[PDB]
RNA sequence: CCAAAACCAGCCUCUACUGAGCAAGAACGAGGUCAUGGUUUUGGCGGAAAUGGGGUGCCCCCACCCGUCUUGAAACACGGACCAAGGAGUCAAACAGACGCGCAAGGGAGAAGAUAUCAGUACUUCUCUCGUACUGAAAGGGAGAUUGUGGUGUGCACACUUGCCCAACAC
RNA sequence: AGUAGCUGGUUCACAUCGAAGUUUCCCUCAGGAUAGCUGGUGCUUGAAAAAGUAUUGUGCGGUAAAGCUUUAAAUGUGCAACUUGCCAAAGCAAGGUAUUAAGGCACCAAGUGGGCCUUCUUCGGUAAGCGGAGCAGGCGAUGCGGAAUGAACCGCUUAGGGAUAUGUGGCGUCAAAACUUAUGGGCUCACGAACAAUGGAUGACGCUCAAGCCCAAUUAGUGCCCAUUAUUCCUUUGGUAAGGGCGAGAAAGUGUAGCCCUUCCGAUGUAGAUGUGGCGUGGAGGUAAGGACGAAGCUGAUGGCGUGAGCCUCAGAUGGACCAGCCUCUAGUGCAGAUCU
């Protein structure tokens, strides 16, 4: 009966407790060339571009880096289909995946049960 | 000159059906004698022996196709269980513990012994062959239908899908599920948990006697 | 033919395909194109984008005869040229001539590759025509 | 009435179509500008080195 | 060519009897009267038919030889495997039929002679 | 020239005799295990 | 009592018969029929579902356009090779478009009477199935090619115009009629 | 040997004077017979069809094959140990005659002679 | 034709460990069976016999009147006495997709005419029409590449041990 | 022949698949359009862009519980496996030399757009066989077996049949099975055996060292019965499934009386879609044939054939003169139901 742009966001866009304020050097210094992956997790310190809110926590790849602005596309699941969304976001609202960590750690490094002489051996009775 | 090629063939496979099933039988022998010594062996040294876990479980769907839900409906379909009493050897991994785990109401399952390996593969055994569910009848008709030189006997068959094989996907995927019929004595509940008297879950090593009823 | 029509097949299945129940009646909606902007609306919107509107400046009583300004390509004057007398045409030889408004045509856009010089002669010719004519060594000759 | 009974099942049917593959409908077209302007820049060199390159061969293939 | 006039007459002509669903050949040429390119001779180049003739077997032949001479295409000959051995010599494959029916068309001869002189 | 390119029971395995014998040629140097 | 979700929605949709009256395409499905059947080839197995399909999904080539894909295919060829036979299963049209074409060898079910003499003007053989099969009994360096058809008029009609990312043709008698102010027209391009 | 023997006869025809034996699917969400409780009576199915070398065959073991004057006999005189002349219904008792003694001659089988 | 028995095949049924027990493995032997396959044998029946069908009755068993709208019909919901004849997606036209046919950068005619012999068939001029060019409100303008696929990506077949890539999609 | 978004009817068979009662929009709410679901047609090629599932890795969350409006589950959820900008600059950027499973795409189109129940979670309501949602499953559209009975409970889901074995449920009679089994334990005297008024309901009888209840069992300290289910066999049909082959037959074949054989998997189904050398009717172009030795029509314990629509034959102690087959064309073409005429 009103589903305006950020409806139901009273938890999903709150700062964690003693977690507040806007983002940090860290954040800034972070780049984004195409083809990264994404979370496009939004903080509310940061207003503008805030990513709407199906967007929050979701994974993707940049497809373009604005000035101000990551470019994300981000797979929404409409129906039968996964409508492919090419969100946009201010650089806050992304924070880096580590998504495929694993996976790169693997091709970093591509580059039965016997006797128990245990001796403590309480009974388990009640 | 063919014509005889394919008995150089046949005779030379049957020499190694031979020769593979009597490496078998010995290391079927030899792998529990060892594995007698050592629980005998702690029982002198006054001690345990923890039994190496299994390594395949004959997982058997146990309820029918109704009302069953979509987890647990895709679940079975890849355990290829998308009838009654089909079966297969799942080897328990933790990501198919964990999808055991998720249908166990549906299934029996537990740990076949090596004859109730024998008698599924040699009775109730069927290859997939050109999408054909094909009889076992033949040697020649497992090493043609497993290109391998490791695959060879209805022997090569048995230790792979109970030693829990290097080619234990190789061998059980080109087996048709197996179709059991249901268990001659019936059953108990199949409903509840084998524990609780009933049917469904695993039931450890006790599901040869099961499965042996079916089979 | 009456016999292939499945009119034909369903004698028999009583609703003729138009279902048991939402039975088949007559105008469900209005007569033809009726609800075009209420009911319909997602339909023409979809498919008739431009329907409802008004566009441009009227002409009238047209007249298409005086417009009438048929067009052909250098890519296609070989669809005029004999064959026979295309067969030599250097361009600082003699040409194959070319009247188009007997061939029925009145520009003469210039888009392919023309290589076959010809004198085509034409009512209009397009800027790139006259000149890749030009530079095959035929030459457009203007007529009316 | 607002159920949304039936409605996985209806979606599952043909499945959920998973997204298309990052190789296709891949335009840039209202990206950053300035990268895509010069990235056409790039793109007719590489045309005009590309064709030139099949020029080679040929020439390269009269022997 | 045949292949083509077969794939023509195949869905109707006058020698198909397609009766009950069940479908023989009217055609004289036919051995076996079953509606099939094999032996629909009057359609093939060659052909062989070892009918009867008052008595006689009869093995009317089709060399292609004559081609399309309607009046002269077909050359009879009067005359067990020797009607065989004649037929196969215009059609190789029509001989092992030629032979049966060649046969068949004597136990039919000396079976209406004991019928025709029974009707006494 | 078109010639020359042309290419060119038992049921019960496990308690049948015969069948088991053909899927297992060891078996019956098996069962002279049994023996005993 | 067997799931057989998603076994239905696999199952393919496949011409296994010619819907064509014509006796000679019959005569040519019996060909390559027995040809893609008894041979080992991949060539009879296209020319022989090809054969089988619509007239539509048997879409015409210009001559034009195999003297094109043909020399782009025999220029690279090493020297004292042959062109390949240019087959395709449908018809070959006449380009006025390219007057002077190479004594191309092509192969096809049909011909314009334009395409067949321009083939024959340049020297090419203009012959069909029968002696392909009979020369390339195998598709022994034949050069399979298709008539296109995106260009065709039916498929511009595809989608809808009014949805933005589309540009169909809409269905119109009247071209003035949907004409529309550039301001209340779908976005021509969006992403997918 | 066949699957049934009986005729699929239509939902009441027992009742309806009018009603032909003659089958027609039956059709209602409430048909008993098309919701196929199982007291009602059956429809037919492929499954009922029958063996398919016996399929066809009389019980004289030869398949029936029209036959309309003495020349229709030789389109059987090569096989007549597989199809059965049976003369029309309305070839006259003239014809018959002469379709008979010849049916008779030639080893011919005839269903009516 | 009805039986019965046999044979073969098939098929089915009926040690080990452990501390007397099992979570345990076969063997021997025997039985069953043709609504299993192949091998006959032996008897019974033979104007009738025999199998099948049909008819009528019974027996045991199963079985809610159909059509209907409806979430739900056996419904205390509607329509329903019998039968016969009749009775309801048609025709036109304009589009579209699909499929068949013809020709194809063209296709087609229409009206009409001229002829020969029959409202048909045969024949044709001149045109017209859809298309090959699009766009813009409009005046208007109007598309090849660096003797030839504009490039690139993925791409049958074939070729050669990678090339070319047809169509096709995408860029 | 006014119009009717409404009511009623809408006539052969069989085979192949088979829904929806939801989204947006509508003076829309008994209706449309739209999308989804479904069919048909393909196209394209064959672990392509497979997945209602895990595992592993990496995000997301703030509900239950907790807590006194804050920490925080489980179930979930995402994801993964040389040329030309920037920099001070040539370096950075950009473009170039586990299990299972055929993937994707297009086109056309229907029905549908009253749902209902139940599971769990809830919201509203004093409560309801109540209104509203979330999830999933069902009925609708579906039997079959079982709960005595029941749309949706239980089991199981379905071609025509046989053997076997089961599932839920049973085993005193009804009623198959403990011919009232146990060489089992307790408990019980009066009732006892999943989801206020016509006399009368553990289903009925009846049962009481049960034929009740809890528990365990299976011949006993040395089981049995019943499914449209499973398995197996036979047959059919389908496969745009896999192969082989080319005394009478051996057809290069989608489809027929299927060219033949072999193997495998499937089979329900309302609305709906589609197929059908599918049925059948009046007429036409053909072909072939029949008829006063009896055409059509009609009658029929006339059988025969076909899954079937139906065809065929027989017999008329029917008729009296026309007419079936086959391919092609055509349609005023198939009737138990319209308070139909
Ligand atoms: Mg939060
Ligand atoms: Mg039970
Ligand atoms: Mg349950
Ligand atoms: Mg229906
Ligand atoms: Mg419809
Ligand atoms: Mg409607
Ligand atoms: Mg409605
Ligand atoms: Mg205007
Ligand atoms: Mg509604
Ligand atoms: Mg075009
Ligand atoms: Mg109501
Ligand atoms: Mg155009
Ligand atoms: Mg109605
Ligand atoms: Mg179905
Ligand atoms: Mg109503
Ligand atoms: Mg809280
Ligand atoms: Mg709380
Ligand atoms: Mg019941
Ligand atoms: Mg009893
Ligand atoms: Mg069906
Ligand atoms: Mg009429
Ligand atoms: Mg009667
Ligand atoms: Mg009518």
């Amino acid at each position: 009966h009103s589903h305006g742009y950020k409806c139901g966001t009273r938890h999903l866009f709150a700062k964690k407790f003693r977690k507040h304020g806007v983002p940090s050097v860290s954040t800034i210094l972070t780049n984004f060339k195409v083809g990264d992956y994404v979370d496009v997790v939004a903080d509310s310190a940061v207003r503008a571009g805030m990513p709407h809110k199906y967007y929050h926590g979701r994974t993707g790849i940049v497809w373009n880096v604005t000035p101000r602005g990551v470019g994300v596309i981000v797979n929404k699941p409409v129906r039968n289909r996964t409508v492919r969304k090419r969100i946009c976001v201010r650089f806050e609202h992304v924070r880096k995946s580590r998504c495929q960590e694993a996976f790169k750690q693997k091709q970093k490094d591509f580059l039965n049960g016997g006797i128990v002489r245990a001796k403590r051996v309480e009974v388990l009775a009640r | 000159k063919a014509i005889a090629a394919n008995k150089a063939a046949r005779v030379a496979l049957k020499k190694a059906a031979y020769a593979r099933g009597l490496r078998y039988s010995r290391e079927y022998r030899s792998a529990e004698k060892k594995l007698v010594h050592l629980r005998r062996q702690a029982k002198s040294c006054g001690n345990y022996y923890l039994e190496a876990k299994p390594k395949v479980a004959v997982v058997t769907r146990i309820r029918g196709i109704a009302k069953v839900a979509p987890k647990q409906r895709k679940i079975l379909q890849l355990l290829r269980l998308r009838q009654i009493f089909n079966t297969v050897f799942v080897r328990l991994n933790k990501p198919m513990e964990n999808m055991l785990r998720a249908v166990e109401p549906y299934i029996a399952y537990g740990y076949p012994s090596l004859r109730t390996v024998r008698m599924m593969v040699y009775k109730r055994g069927h290859l997939k062959i050109n999408g054909q569910r094909v009889k076992i009848v033949n040697n020649q008709m497992i090493e043609s239908k497993y290109n391998n030189e490791n695959i060879v006997c209805a022997e090569d068959i048995v230790n792979q899908i109970y030693t829990g094989g290097k080619h234990f996907r190789e061998v059980t995927n080109g087996l048709w599920p197996f179709k059991l019929s249901p268990p001659a004595g019936g059953m108990r509940q199949k409903r509840r948990h084998f524990v609780e008297g009933g049917d469904y879950g695993n039931r450890d090593a006790l599901i040869n006697r099961f499965l042996a009823r079916m089979i | 033919p009456t016999r292939f029509k499945k009119t034909r097949h369903q004698r028999g299945s009583t609703f003729c395909g138009y279902g048991r129940v939402g039975k088949h009646r007559k105008h469900p909606s209005g007569r033809g194109n009726a609800g075009g902007q209420h009911h319909h609306r997602i339909n023409f919107d979809k498919y008739h984008p431009g329907y409802f509107g008004k566009c441009g400046m009227n002409h009238y009583h047209l007249k298409k005869n005086p417009l009438w300004k048929p067009t052909i390509n250098l890519n296609n004057l070989a669809k005029l040229i004999a064959k026979d007398e295309a067969l030599k045409a250097k361009k600082g030889e003699t040409l194959p001539v070319v009247d188009l408004l007997a061939n029925g045509y009145s520009k003469l856009l210039g888009n392919g590759h023309l290589q076959t010089p010809c004198i085509v002669k034409a009512r209009w010719v397009s800027k790139l025509a006259d000149k890749k004519i030009r530079k095959a060594g035929g030459a457009v000759v203007l007529q009316a | 009435n607002h159920t949304n009974h039936n409605q996985s099942r209806k979606n599952h049917r043909n499945g959920i179509k998973r997204a298309l593959p990052m190789y296709l409908h891949n335009s840039k077209r209202g990206s950053w500008l300035p990268a895509l302007i010069n990235a056409r820049r790039v793109r007719k060199n590489n045309q005009k080195a590309a064709v030139k390159a099949r020029r080679e061969r040929l020439a390269a293939h009269k022997a | 060519s045949t292949d083509l006039q077969w794939l023509l007459v195949r869905q109707n002509s006058k020698f198909l009897q397609k009766r009950n669903g069940i479908r023989l050949s009217s055609d004289p040429f036919n051995n076996n009267a079953n509606w099939t390119k094999r032996h629909a001779g009057f359609l093939n180049t060659k052909a062989a038919v070892v009918k009867t003739k008052g008595d006689r077997i009869l093995v009317t032949t089709k060399d292609g030889k004559a081609g399309n001479k309607p009046k002269s295409m077909y050359k009879k000959a009067v005359m067990a495997s020797v009607v065989s051995k004649a037929v196969a010599a215009v059609r190789p494959d029509l001989a092992s039929i030629a032979s049966r029916r060649a046969r068949k068309m004597a136990s039919t001869l000396e079976h209406m002679k004991k019928v025709r002189a029974a009707r006494k | 020239e078109v010639r020359r390119v042309l290419k060119p029971q038992p049921t019960n395995g496990f308690r049948n005799r015969r069948l088991r014998l053909r899927l297992n040629p060891f078996q019956k140097k098996e069962s002279a295990m049994v023996k005993g | 009592g067997v799931d057989l979700t998603g076994v239905q929605k696999k199952k393919r949709v496949v011409r296994h018969h010619t819907y064509s009256t014509n006796p000679y395409i019959k005569l040519l499905i019996k060909l390559y029929k027995f040809l893609a059947q008894r041979t080992n080839s991949a060539f009879n197995k296209l020319v022989h579902q090809r054969l089988l399909k619509s007239r539509s999904n048997r879409a015409p080539i210009s001559l034009s356009r195999i003297a094109v894909c043909m020399k782009r295919k025999s220029v690279w060829l090493e020297k004292g090779k042959k062109a390949p036979i240019a087959v395709i299963v449908g018809d070959v049209l006449d380009d006025v478009r390219m007057a002077r074409i190479p004594a191309l060898r092509v192969c096809a079910l049909r011909f314009s009477k334009s395409a067949r003499e321009r083939i024959t003007g340049a020297g090419g053989e203009c012959l069909t199935f029968d002696q392909l099969a009979m020369v390339a009994p195998t598709g022994k360096n034949t050069f399979l090619l298709r008539g296109r058809k995106s260009g065709r008029e039916s498929v511009k009609h595809f989608g809808a115009a009014g949805v933005p990312g589309s540009h169909a043709k809409p269905f119109t008698s009247n071209r003035g009629k949907e004409r529309q102010r550039s301001s209340a027209r779908r976005r021509a391009f969006r992403h997918k | 040997v066949k699957k049934r023997t009986k005729r699929f006869t239509r939902h009441k025809c027992e009742l309806f004077p009018q009603l032909s034996s003659s089958w027609r699917k039956p059709r209602g969400e409430d048909s008993p017979v098309r919701r196929r409780y199982k007291g009602q009576k059956a429809m037919p199915n492929k499954g009922y069809g029958s063996d398919r070398k016996t399929k066809y065959i009389t019980p004289s073991g030869f398949k029936n094959f029209p036959i309309h004057n003495v020349q229709d006999l030789y389109m059987l005189l090569m096989q007549n140990r597989k199809y059965a002349g049976v003369i029309s219904h309305t070839v006259g008792a003239k014809s018959r005659k002469a379709i008979v003694r010849k049916a008779h001659e030639l080893d011919v089988r005839l269903i009516n002679g």
